[PDB]
């Protein structure tokens, strides 16, 4: 099972200050340590802070400026990360990751995007793309869904939540005038649409949308 | 606290080779090196641990090697799911520390795009704009150009392209150029065509709808 | 004995950057550095002990980090009161030694000079000797040129200029002009002017008082 | 309280021999250092040695020519080096500094200038700097005083006596003919000037003396 | 005598996999160690990992594809490497060495010239190199035997089976079109030939031939 | 894992003269280096065991030093049965590493080629084929050119040379000069020559047979 | 085996300066570190031992100091006694070792030579033969030229000079020309003359002697 | 008094085999050990070896060609070099010294010069120079003596054995057809010649000469 789990996604205000979350499943020991690690995008990975739950001491990376306060709840198996007046510098995925006291870090979360902004949450638009009737075809067929209008990342987006995974491409957002936008492409035989139904799941963490959307040929 | 460079920053590579990436401390830390890797928009997943240590679930194609200051995570036959970063951590001191990383990148055979051109859904224009989507896929190599004509004639307004990295599933690359007007504009206008430039073929691929 | 390298020797930056200093050791040292500020004029002050160590006064701004050779004392937004010479220094092995010491610098917005001329005082014309001061004050940036003239005609003997270091107030730099003659000399004369010139204007603010 | 005192001042003359002291007040312990520093002007720290003084143990730094000899007075909380025939290359600022044992240098001294010079002592004439009655104003106004004539180094200048901090520009001396000259700036709101008085306070140790000379406008 | 005995040889198809021998004599310590060591032709020595017998623990080169598995029969003092799913890049010689566990390599083997081929063995042609009538000669003269149509290599030859050393060349061989080639040269004085008689013996492992070839002159 | 650096790569020296062979260590490794010689096509034989040792067996000619990470071996006064590579290795830290190895080549003075034409076996014949060889024997220095003419005609189809590297016997080089015909071709010509070129003479040193 | 480096390998230096020769070793050695003095054809002298332990006989101008990899030897004002090669030497791992030897050398004010000429001894005629010698003495810079004339006439053969190093008595050099003819030659000419050319003057110094 | 006493010098010849002496006085341990020190002309040091007397063990430079082998008489105060199987390369001063076991070394013997030459020995010819009547003078005067023809080096000069020793300079020799060849000068005060006697000492220890030579005017 998914040994940690962190939220998708936080907005917070310059100056403002955010509390992220990690929980754990599987074997807990006392002797565990949860470690929090930053990743600016395109960046590489930076070593923040530790604690270990089964006490409550945590250390944190000197070489940096101190922008967390690390804390547990061992009740609930919950590890906290109190980060506090971000900027912009402070936007970034934050993961949890949990070592057993033994150096390595087994087993990690899927991560926390942070995002720093003035702007406000949009949820997303999600809008078919089949193709037009002009078109001609192979043993392949190309469909896809174009989402957009939303602000702040990330958003996921799936083929039928899961099952289509093979021939699937997601591509990064553009932001302009503070909402960000993107497509995702599929490619299934042409013999098998629209007779096999194809769908098109997005989930925006940060409104806590999840929208399915059909791709039928057009009218 | 301890430095850890990794050479080289980008590892170009051709399908089935046997790849090697360095990972240098600034002082000897025994074999007390493990090694991550982290494919696009995936988490961190261990290697590799205590520099040479397998883990289960990793391929027996990752080996790793070394002690005190120079470290290697070596694959045998280098394949498209390799496709990643590769960051190496060592546990000999504290604080814990990374690498800066090291990106793999596969050379694979030329491959010409695939060109799909979508109008915009009528769910769209209900709600006053309207998108056309231009998608440029699994072509390799990535450099490749794409250009918007308007009834004959070329458009560069509300042009937003974006491409994808290196994709796991094929080595190739992919790239959406997707043109955004009002329907106000879109209405005045017969026929939109996304042309597709890449070395390949001589001739563009253009790919083409109408709305009347 | 251990050799402390401070670089780089001089560290402009801008009001509310983080800043940071680096002090490399030709042995591996532990903790065992100590950091020190010193203003124009001050005596030294201890600002962070064993590296990182925090010390009771001193703006939790001012951190310090690193172990073994490696070592860097870091402000959080640098401000006016900031500007000094910082030292680091090792009581890993004896003797203790010190760094050769860093100045730091800030680059503010330009700002132009306000100049005050001073006739010579009563007091001072008594004893047989004439000092007229003119005072470049509370400029940015340092570079400025003042010229004496006469009765209309520039002079150049008896003047000694003075500048100020950068300024822990408002990080400005000033500069002190002074033109010394006979009482002699001073008597069969009109009109002094100070003149000065300053990237912030074309036209050069001028100074003048007349003893009739 | 001013944990470490040292004169502000000392002339020597080339081949002569000077004794600086340096006295303890606060937490002394038997287990305290003193430590002496050199700068000399616009270079950097150097150090030269220490003593323990509830002993009398004394370690002097090996990597320069030898000028000290360090001492202590256990009974009246005083350390003493013995600096012996210098030349100008000696002429510098020497701090002490309190260590206690465990490797920093939590106080220091204001030090003392030691000057190594054939010349003369010379007390220093100060004299006011108020504005011509052709010179208009803003809403501050400047005022300043003018210290010439001196030796050795160095002055310090004060405006009411401590009060008067903020607005305070008090250059370095020029040398000329074997005497120092400086002078230094203060600037008042011209509201303030000169009904509220303002005054320029003079020491200058190598002549004990200490000269006030107050700024009232030109007759 | 010959404390490690190792086949000449061993012909490989791409995919498949051979087992290599080493047999010691002489003193054996239940506390040595038998090592194996790799040289691609032209190029260095290349550690490839080490077993003890009296045990059975076996250490390998991490740093290098793990083509090798080690092995021993502690009744027949044999030692064995399985090189499994061999490329080209594995061809060649492996010796095998002991170390009396004090790390160095007091003895070693001829080691065992491992090929990695599609083609087929083929033993050699040998063939007499006895000069023509027309040419004269000196207080010396130079016979020699051809080696042709061979593969895989080796071959050793000889010159009256180790008693004709002094004036001896073997050439390389040269590959074309499968099949290595080359020669022999020998030179003895003039008045020695053929009165004495002259042969050249030659050891083919991979076919297991060796065959001789007097040199008489020409008819 | 230690890296052991031997440079240089190849080294030529004068017979009888004293030469030193060099083995750097990636870190301190006490003694524990050992020196070992591989002729041409021989295995290798230990020299030298902690980095000073004698073996019995080995000419007092041969000695070796050094201690941390700089080592030596030594010949006092080269000659042509050390014509050879050698290599060094360590046993300071798990795994035993060599080091890539150092050639030694002595100059000598200069011979000429003792050429030698060899006419088909009449074994050879029979089945088919036939190869004519010449041997240019015993020359120094190593650069020499063989020429093939039949019947006054220089031939370039079907030749094959090889050479020998060093002799350990006399410092000298040698090579064969293979050409190869069917019978048929080797039929209809009288006369084959093989010349040779070679620094020691401006004459070419020429060696003919004919069948007739 | 701990390699001493010793730099600079020449340090001229000015009367009365304070001067300083370093010695680097290989690895950290403590303070095992001693340092000798060699003067033109003495034996070597102990100056300070353990990098810093004055010893008895030696100014208080030579001290030492230095600890790890290190070290310096430094007089305070140096004079002409002083010039020699200064050596360093470790104590701390087996083999002892020595530095490679710096010397030093007093840069004095220009000083003309003293020329001397010697005809033969009659002691030397008796045994056929006759050396005419001219001392060029107590000259700084070293740089100078001697002429032979014979009877207006300069000669060439039969002439050997000598330099000695810098003098300790003085900084100063001198140098010795010897010429060298039988009796038979000396005595069918009448006038030798040994001239001299030295930066001090434009004109030579001269100095001659007549057998008639 | 002289701690170590070696000969001034050795000649051998190429091929042949010498034996140096270091004869000690003063305080003589039986932890002390001798040290023998190589010096080719115009070259460093070089450590050669050390030998402990009492007990005989010897270690040697591993770093050189050994032509050493030590040994002491411990009854004679004596160690010996033997020096075997020389060349030109092995020309050079020779020193031994002593050190106590804790590193340096206190005290050096004068050395020996060992010149390894087919070549014979030849003692000195000493000449006056005395200056000719023609020759003008100074407050001081200069006079010398020429030694020559002599084989091999070296050679000491005196100025009345030992007494005048400010303003005497002896010339390094040159080498000329088998034979070096050198001068000696002195300057004294003209008013001191030739009343007060002034002679040149010559010492040349491999054919064991000391020759005096007065220097009187010319007749
Ligand atoms: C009894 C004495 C033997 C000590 C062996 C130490 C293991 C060393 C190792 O290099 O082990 C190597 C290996 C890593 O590859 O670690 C492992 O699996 C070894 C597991 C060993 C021990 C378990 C951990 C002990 C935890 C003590 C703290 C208890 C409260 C928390
Ligand atoms: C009982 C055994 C435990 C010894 C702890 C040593 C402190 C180490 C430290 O890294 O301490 C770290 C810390 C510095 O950050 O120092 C501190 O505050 C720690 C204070 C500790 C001890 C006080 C000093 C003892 C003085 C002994 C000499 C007495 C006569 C003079
Ligand atoms: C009793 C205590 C003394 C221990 C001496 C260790 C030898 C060190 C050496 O530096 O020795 C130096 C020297 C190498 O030059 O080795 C040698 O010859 C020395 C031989 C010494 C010992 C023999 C090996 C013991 C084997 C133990 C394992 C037994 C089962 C296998
Ligand atoms: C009782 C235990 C104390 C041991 C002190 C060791 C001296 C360390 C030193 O760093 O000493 C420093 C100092 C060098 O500067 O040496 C010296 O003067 C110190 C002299 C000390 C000892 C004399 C030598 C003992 C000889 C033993 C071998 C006897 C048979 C030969
Ligand atoms: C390799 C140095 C040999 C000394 C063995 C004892 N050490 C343990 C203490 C470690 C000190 C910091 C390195 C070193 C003690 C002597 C100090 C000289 C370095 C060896 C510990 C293993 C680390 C060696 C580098
Ligand atoms: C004997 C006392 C042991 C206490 C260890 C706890 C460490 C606290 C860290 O700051
Ligand atoms: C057992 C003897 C201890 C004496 C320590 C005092 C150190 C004096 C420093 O020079
Ligand atoms: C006390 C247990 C000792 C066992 C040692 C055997 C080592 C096995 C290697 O993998
Ligand atoms: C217990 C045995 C001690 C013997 C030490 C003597 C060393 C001899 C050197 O080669
Ligand atoms: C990816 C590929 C091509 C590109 N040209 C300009 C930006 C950019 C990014
Ligand atoms: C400070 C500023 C400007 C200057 N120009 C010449 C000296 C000097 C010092
Ligand atoms: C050895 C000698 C000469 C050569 N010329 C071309 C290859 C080659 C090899
Ligand atoms: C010392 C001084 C000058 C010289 N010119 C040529 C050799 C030589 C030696």
């Amino acid at each position: 099972q998914v040994q940690l789990q962190q939220p998708g996604a936080e907005l917070v205000k310059p100056g403002a200050s955010v509390k992220l979350s990690c929980k754990a499943s599987g074997y807990t020991f006392t002797s565990d340590w949860i470690h929090w690690v930053k990743q600016r995008p395109g960046h590489g990975l930076e070593w923040i802070g530790e604690i270990i739950p089964s006490y409550g001491r945590a250390n944190y990376n000197e070489k940096i400026q101190k922008k967390a306060t690390l804390t547990a709840d061992k009740s609930s198996s919950t590890a906290f990360m109190q980060l506090s007046s971000l900027t912009s510098e402070d936007s970034a995925v934050y993961y949890c990751a949990r070592e057993r006291g033994d150096g390595y870090f087994a087993v990690w979360g899927a991560g926390t995007t942070v995002t720093v902004s003035s702007a406000k949450t949009t949820p997303p638009s999600v809008y078919p793309l089949a193709p037009g009737s002009a078109a001609q075809t192979n043993s392949m067929v190309t469909l896809g869904c174009l989402v957009k209008g939303y602000f702040p990342e990330p958003v996921t987006v799936t083929w039928n939540s899961g099952s289509l995974s093979s021939g699937v491409h997601t591509f990064p957002a553009v932001l302009q005038s503070d909402l960000y936008t993107l497509s995702s492409s599929v490619t299934v035989p042409s013999s098998s649409w629209p007779s096999e139904t194809v769908t098109c799941n997005v989930a925006h963490p940060a409104s806590s949308t999840k929208v399915d959307k059909k791709i039928v040929p057009r009218d | 606290d301890i430095l850890l460079t990794q050479s080289p920053a980008i590892l170009s590579v051709s399908p089935g080779e046997r790849v090697s990436f360095s990972c240098r401390a600034s002082q000897s830390i025994g074999t007390d090196i493990h090694w991550y890797q982290q494919r696009t928009n995936g988490s961190p997943r261990l290697l590799i641990k205590y520099a040479s240590e397998s883990i289960s679930g990793i391929p027996s194609r990752f080996s790793g090697s070394g002690s005190g200051t120079d470290f290697t995570l070596s694959i045998n036959s280098v394949e498209s799911e390799d496709i990643a970063n590769y960051y190496c951590q060592q546990s000999n001191r504290w604080p814990f520390t990374f690498g800066s990383g090291t990106k793999l990148e596969i050379k694979r055979a030329d491959a010409a795009p695939t060109v799909s051109i979508f109008p915009p859904s009528s769910e769209q224009l209900t709600s006053g704009g309207a998108s056309v989507v231009c998608f440029l896929n699994n072509f390799y190599p990535k450099d490749i150009n794409v250009k918007w004509k308007i009834d004959g004639s070329e458009r560069q307004n509300g042009v937003l392209n974006s491409w994808t990295d290196q994709d796991s599933k094929d080595s190739t690359y992919s790239m959406s150029s997707t043109l955004t007007l009002t329907k106000d504009e879109y209405e005045r206008h017969n026929s939109y065509t996304c042309e597709a430039t890449h070395k390949t073929s001589t001739s563009p691929i253009v790919k083409s709808f109408n709305r009347n």
